[PDB]
């Protein structure tokens, strides 16, 4: 039995910092196959490191990796945006799993409210029975972010379902989908629908609100 | 360019069979080893099998006896053939050029398998439009499996859209997706949802038009 450990298994960085992450192994593995793969969001890994320290075809020179034996690292010498992204180690070698757990990178950037649009729900899908209010909330940071739903001036809280994208490596923002679903019975009992956007320096809400007898 | 696509991801029963491909191009096929990888849910990293050009197996200790790996040399092919499927077998398949000893260093985009009892379900579809720049979306609710493949226009739009995540309640999954374009161009020209289903082999299309 060997494993290969990654640490951090979450990291955040800023642009321009310089970032170590580790892969070590339970019993000594030979550096001539230890390799590096990167995945971004949505997409596949890619070769990215390979034999220790040498690089893929296209992977930018502020990559590198050292180590032999046990202990291995992949370093970043000042890390951008497009940085974002998993980090896996691998050896065939490490058994039964020869990829490491990986390491998580978060990139930083200045705060950025998000651009919020609420939708009411579909006339075609109150056919169904059925109301879903969407509200999107797009392009902000950081991470954590508070949505509330108020209906006539009373918050709800029931029937809520968010969802957030990853980060993305363009522009490092996240952007999430939060949905209140009703019957259309009970939609149909109120006038006024309030998707509330805040986080936890905010001193004023980003507001969205439709009525359901004039738009 | 080096290009690996894969096919052939589906719901399956468990105890059922099920035959991925991967069809290569850019490169000499017959000069290279090739592999297939896993990724769960979980997002962990698994390998599954692997091939010399001459031929030669190996295999990871969760497929042994069930998961057959082939390739065919004039038709630049790769094959994964999985038999008595286990729910645990639930994952994206990709085709990597290479193995484990010395890298793989192409990966393909991938296929999904979900092995589950339950019986599919397709989605529905719903247009969201508004009750410079105007944001529009698709409500596609009540599906089984994942994945959907959402696009605008036909895959036209590609900038400004943003597709969440799907949430699963009562055994069912929603998402949403949102597009985001120049108010001249809405609804002077069209925007429409494409959402296709390969689990119920259902394609979708729905028109974003003016009004609530």
């Amino acid at each position: 039995d060997i494993e290969l450990t990654q640490s951090p298994a979450i990291m955040s960085a800023s642009p321009g910092e310089k970032v170590t992450m580790t892969c070590r192994a339970s019993s000594t593995v030979s550096f001539h196959y230890l390799h590096w793969y990167q995945q971004k969001s949505g997409a596949s890994p890619k070769l990215w490191i390979y034999a220790t320290s040498n690089l893929a075809s296209g992977v930018p020179a502020r990559f590198s990796g050292s180590g032999s034996g046990t202990s291995y690292s992949l370093t970043i010498s000042s890390v951008e945006t497009e940085d974002a992204a998993t980090y896996y180690c691998q050896h065939y070698s490490a058994y039964p799993r020869t990829f490491g757990g990986g390491t998580k990178l978060e990139i930083k950037r200045a705060d950025a409210a998000p651009t919020v649009s609420i939708f009411p729900p579909s006339s075609e899908q109150l056919t169904s029975g059925g109301a879903s209010v969407v509200c999107f909330l797009n392009n902000f940071y950081p991470k954590d972010i508070n949505v509330k739903w108020k209906i006539d001036g009373s918050e709800r809280q029931n029937g809520v379902l968010n969802s957030w994208t990853d980060q993305d490596s363009k522009d490092s923002t996240y952007s999430m989908s939060s949905t209140l679903t009703l019957t259309k019975d009970e939609y149909e009992r109120h006038n006024s629908y309030t998707c509330e956007a805040t986080h936890k320096t905010s001193t004023s809400p980003i507001v969205k609100s439709f009525n359901r007898n004039e738009c | 360019q080096v290009k690996l696509q894969e096919s052939g991801g589906d719901l399956v029963k468990p105890g059922g069979s099920l035959k991925l491909s991967c069809s290569a191009s850019g490169f000499t096929f017959s000069r290279y080893a090739m592999s297939w990888v896993r990724q769960t849910p979980e997002k962990r990293l698994e390998w599954v099998a692997s091939i010399t050009n001459g031929g030669s197996t190996y295999y990871s200790d969760s497929v042994k006896g069930r998961f057959i790996i082939s390739r065919d040399n004039a038709r630049n092919i790769l094959s994964l053939q999985m038999s008595s499927l286990r729910s645990e077998d639930t994952a994206m398949y990709y085709c990597e050029r290479g193995e484990l000893t010395y890298a793989m260093d192409y990966w393909g985009q991938g296929t999904t398998v979900t092995v589950s009892s339950a019986k599919t379900t397709p989605p529905s579809v719903y247009p969201l439009a508004p009750g410079s720049m105007v944001t529009l979306g698709c409500l596609v609710k009540g599906y089984f499996p994942e994945p959907v493949t959402v696009t605008w226009n036909s895959g036209s739009l590609s900038s400004g859209v943003h597709t969440f995540p799907a949430v699963l309640q009562s055994d069912l999954y929603t998402l949403s997706s949102s597009v985001t374009v120049p108010s001249s161009t809405w609804p002077s020209e069209t925007v429409t949802c494409n959402v296709a289903h390969p689990a119920s082999s259902t394609k979708v299309d729905k028109k974003i038009v003016v009004k609530g």
